[PDB]
């Protein structure tokens, strides 16, 4: 890791499922 | 067909004490530091206690 | 608490005179001014609380006049010898003592109570708490060390009553009070004389959106009369 | 082994003997062109010597 | 000295977590009645009435708070002073450090609305 | 069979560390953020096929990661550790050539990529296998190159133990510590929730009186794990680091430099066995995965040759099944290392051409008379080194004080191994 | 650890000696082990035997 991305692509990857897993459950209840 | 059986058995018996058998020291460092090296893995589990069957709940439910 | 306190400062051994001559005045003066007061009345003499708490005082007191004397004296042997003449007096007074001595739980709010008498109560101002007192371990100054005890025991007794919450309902500010303090001080410090750069700028909207909670829970919860 | 050079075949057989409670069966001392009298010690057939070599350490 | 200061943080979440509910205690999260079909999925913290929790709510406002603090313990501790690293340790703990900030006020403001329904 | 898919295959690859070369503390740091990645990691995903059994290889499944119809931790490490360790095999068996250009070790690494990814998708397959099917496939390899790069950054990075032992090390400390503190249970003849835990032996303090009766509950508890357990546990886990300490040292002449003494060292546990006591298990895994094709065509009369006999009573009603469980545990760890140091490495010419390969002669002799100097030991410190674990485990057994048994003693082998391997590079 | 001068001086006779024979042992296999690798934790010892060897010699004299 010359670079710290790889890690804040994992947090973006996370984000991605965080965001998402209720981004899909919002039109449901 | 016996004596294999002769040259293992001594031939441990070798080995043994050729061998360096750490003291107070050595076994101190990789003791404790690897006990804490285990809990650094070892939390984990009570995270995913703490996670994964109450979002198991949240799974059944609904 | 007070005298507790004092108690904290054999420990730490901070003594002085400018403790000692401060507190004498407002303890014992302060226990006639209790003696005029008929719900205290005998009382200041009798009950286990403010009577452990004469203990205090008069321990206090002794290790003050113990600091004054041998002092002048040397560390001798014969200190160690009257020492222990004074050390069994002082005992055989603490065995004379110590012989001698002479709807509302179900009403909802005595109960106990969670983070939302807490954070509901008080948002920002929990996260800041230990900032601050981690500024009064850092500088542990004489004066501060009473507030951190202060943090210490308001915290314990808003445990279990939720009516008693307002006992830590300044405490909190207090420290929180210190804790922005510290942090905008360190961090306006820096620049115009990137990290301040976001610092400062969440402090603002980080804290303000504190009073926006403080104006309108005030709304939902408790505007409203027992009577109407 | 290496031995002091003011030794004997006669006292490293008897330190020999003493030291790894061993026994010989001839000793055949030489010296090194560097100084170190070196012993070549055969001990007797009863015992190995691979055996007491584990013993003393080398192998 | 310092270890009364760690003292005093591990008393901290341990009594604002559940204290108060070892002799009041309610075990930690099923409520759900079939919903419409399947019986028993464990529902969340406690949102209905406010003064009440379980361990499992308690435990985790705990967490939540205690976190906080210690992140504005490591910006005075170290980012504020200049002898280490000064390009690659001291960038990583402003950014985790900040990462525990914002997403910890953000989470704790989620946790609040939600078991609240305050208007946000 | 490597010159061609090797050059097309380069997608996607990682970035090597750089000259921010000697450091403590920041090293931690390293570790640490991917420790918080394996906080995270271990969460809920997001489809809401409800299936019953968790996993099917669930209990020795869980063993190796324990997000059974869990987390993003994908069922395992099993993709990088199968993936990681047929590689190493099928480079040192020569069915497939050895690589030493730097192009064919990067290219080496892609490979392991590849089939580590492969790996990932043939396990999402498998689980899988309704109409709610679409973008599980998409998380799983999303979380499977994840875990792929959080491994090769701390192998060639910090990498210090691993990236994969210590995942498995942290992620065991939580599986001890769920059940250490245990919040909740859904509602025997007496005595709810508290089943093991320390926490469970100090709630018990707390309800019950009759001391005496509640100090017998803790130390004699049998349906449940139990304390005295924990202390056979840990007793295994402080002899076993007494044996890890057990090494042969050599020292060298390093050729062409005078009188540099770094000490070759063979431990006796020669490998941690990571191959012989998954040799041991493996093969009776797949059985217990074959007998059911035995149902057809049992875990009764095939058991008695197959299995531990499971009981604390040593004189349990079969000393037959006892007396070859413990024969064939020890014979199989010792016969499988001396089968297995012929492939993987550190044989008797592995060890010569490494050694001449990196210029350390031994001094009391000839440079290739130094495979004579160590061939009397590699065999028997693999035999004796197989033998002195299988048996070990069978004080993991004899005893109860493990909390897994033997793969627990044997998993935390590789993480003493691992801290040996991520300290290296200091 | 530490041979003191200090304790030795009231020591019997015989069991100064016995002390001496058993650092005597003590250096040969260090001596024996500086050969064969041994390790630098080995190699100390050799020159603190020395010492303490010459520090019960010393006191018999």
């Amino acid at each position: 890791v010359g670079p710290v991305p790889v890690l804040v692509m994992s947090l973006l990857f996370i984000a991605s499922v965080f965001m998402l897993h209720i981004w899909g459950k919002y039109t449901r209840s | 067909f016996v004596e294999p059986s002769r040259q293992f058995v001594k031939d441990s018996i070798r080995l043994v004490k050729r061998c360096t058998k750490p003291d107070r020291k050595e076994f101190q460092k990789i003791a404790m530091a690897t006990a804490i090296g285990f809990a650094i893995m070892g939390f984990i589990g009570f995270f995913v206690k703490l996670i994964h069957i109450p979002i198991n709940n949240i799974i059944v439910g609904g | 608490l007070i005298p507790l306190h004092v108690l904290v400062l054999m420990l730490t051994g901070r003594f002085s005179h400018r403790i000692y001559v401060a507190y004498c005045t407002v303890y014992c003066l302060g226990t006639i001014l209790s003696m005029q007061i008929s719900f205290v009345g005998f009382q200041p003499v009798l009950s286990s609380e403010h009577m452990a708490a004469f203990g205090v005082f008069g321990l206090c007191q002794i290790h003050a006049f113990v600091d004054y004397l041998r002092s002048k004296l040397n560390p001798q042997q014969f200190e160690v010898l009257f020492r222990s003449v004074i050390s069994l007096v002082g005992f055989v007074l603490l065995t004379v003592g110590a012989l001698l001595m002479l709807i509302i739980a179900s009403v909802s709010e005595h109960q106990p109570t969670t983070w939302s008498s807490y954070y509901f109560d008080l948002q920002l101002l929990v996260f800041m708490f230990p900032v601050g007192l981690y500024y009064c371990f850092s500088n542990l100054s004489d004066a501060r060390i009473f507030i951190i005890m202060y943090g210490v025991t308001s915290m314990y007794f808003s445990a279990v009553m939720v009516r008693l919450m307002l006992v830590l309902a300044p405490v909190m500010c207090i420290l929180s009070g210190i804790g922005v303090s510290q942090v905008l001080s360190t961090y306006m410090k820096n620049l115009d004389i990137e990290v301040a750069s976001g610092m400062i700028l969440v402090m603002a909207f980080f804290l303000i959106t504190y009073t926006f909670h403080s104006t309108w829970v005030t709304s939902e919860a408790y505007s409203s009369p027992s009577i109407v | 082994f290496i031995v002091d050079v003011k030794a004997n075949k006669h006292q490293i057989k008897q330190a020999v003997k003493k030291l790894y409670d061993i026994d010989v069966a001839k000793v055949n001392t030489l010296i090194r062109p560097d100084g170190e009298k070196k012993a070549y010690v055969r001990l007797a057939p009863d015992y190995d010597a691979l055996d007491v070599a584990n013993k003393i350490g080398i192998i | 000295a310092m270890t009364v200061y760690a003292l005093v943080v591990v008393s901290y979440f341990l009594i604002t977590g559940g204290i108060i509910y070892d002799v009041i205690v309610e075990p930690p999260s099923v409520g759900s009645m079939t919903d419409e079909h399947g019986h028993q999925r464990p529902v969340a913290f406690l949102a209905y009435r406010v003064n009440g929790q379980y361990i499992m709510e308690g435990l985790a406002s705990s967490f939540l708070f205690t976190m906080g603090g210690l992140g504005f313990i490591i910006l005075d501790r170290s980012n504020a002073p200049n002898i280490p690293k000064l390009n690659r340790f001291l960038l990583l703990f402003i950014g985790f450090v900040c990462v525990l900030l914002s997403f910890f006020m953000a989470r704790v403001f989620m946790r609040m609305k939600l078991p609240g329904y305050l208007m946000g | 069979f490597l010159e061609v898919i090797k050059p097309f295959c380069v997608i996607l690859p990682e970035i090597q560390k750089p000259e921010r070369k000697i450091q403590f503390k920041e090293k931690v740091l390293w570790t640490a953020i991917t420790l918080f990645i394996f906080l995270v990691c271990c969460q809920i995903p997001l489809f809401g096929i409800m299936s019953s059994d968790s996993a099917d290889p669930f209990y020795w499944m869980r063993v190796i990661l324990a997000s059974n119809r869990g987390t993003l931790m994908e069922l395992g490490i099993s993709p990088i550790v199968t993936s990681g360790l047929i590689m190493q095999l099928l480079a040192g068996a020569k069915i497939i050539e050895v690589g030493d250009t730097p192009k064919d070790r990067a290219l080496f690494n892609g490979a392991q990529k590849l089939f580590g990814m492969i790996i990932t998708i043939g396990q999402s397959i498998v689980y899988v296998m309704s109409g709610i099917c679409l973008l599980i496939t998409i998380q799983l390899f999303v979380a499977g190159l994840i875990v792929l790069l959080l491994d090769e950054l701390l192998q060639k990075g910090y990498g210090l133990g691993s990236g994969i032992s210590l995942f498995i090390a942290t992620n065991i400390c939580e599986t001890i510590v769920w059940k250490a503190f245990s919040p909740t249970t859904v509602n025997t003849g007496r005595g709810m929730e508290f089943e093991g835990a320390i926490i469970a032996l100090f709630h018990l303090l707390a309800t019950r009186t009759d001391k005496v009766r509640a100090l017998r509950e803790a130390f004699y508890r049998q349906n449940l794990p139990n304390l005295m357990n924990l202390i056979a546990t840990i007793f295994v886990f402080a002899v076993v680091i007494y044996f890890q300490g057990f090494r042969v040292d050599l020292p060298i002449k390093s050729a062409r430099y005078r009188g540099q003494y770094n000490t070759y060292p063979i431990k006796l546990f020669y490998t941690s066995n990571i191959p012989i006591i998954l040799q041991s298990a493996l093969v009776s895994n797949l059985y217990v995965i074959s007998q059911m094709l035995s149902a057809r065509f049992p875990v009764g009369g095939l058991c008695h040759y197959l299995s531990p006999p499971e009981s604390f009573g040593s004189v349990l009603e079969d000393p037959v099944h006892a007396v070859v469980y413990i024969v064939f545990m020890l014979g199989s760890c010792a016969f499988f290392s001396k089968t297995w140091i012929e492939v993987s490495g550190s044989s008797a010419k592995d060890v010569a051409k490494q050694l001449k390969e990196q210029q350390m002669v031994m001094r009391g002799h000839r440079e290739t008379s130094m495979v004579h100097e160590l061939n009397r030991y590699i065999p028997t410190a693999a035999a004796f080194g197989g033998l002195c674990i299988g048996a070990l485990s069978v004080l993991a057994d004899f005893l109860g004080a493990i909390g897994s048994g033997t793969g627990i003693l044997l998993a935390v082998t590789i993480i003493y191994q691992y801290f040996e391997i991520f300290v290296k590079e200091q | 650890a530490k041979i003191k001068a200090r304790d030795l001086r009231g020591k019997k006779k015989e069991e100064l000696l016995k002390q001496l024979d058993d650092l005597k042992v003590e250096l040969s296999q260090l001596r024996v082990a500086k050969v064969t690798g041994g390790a630098a934790s080995k190699l100390s010892k050799i020159r603190v035997v020395r010492k303490s060897i010459a520090r019960v010699l010393t006191v018999i004299n």
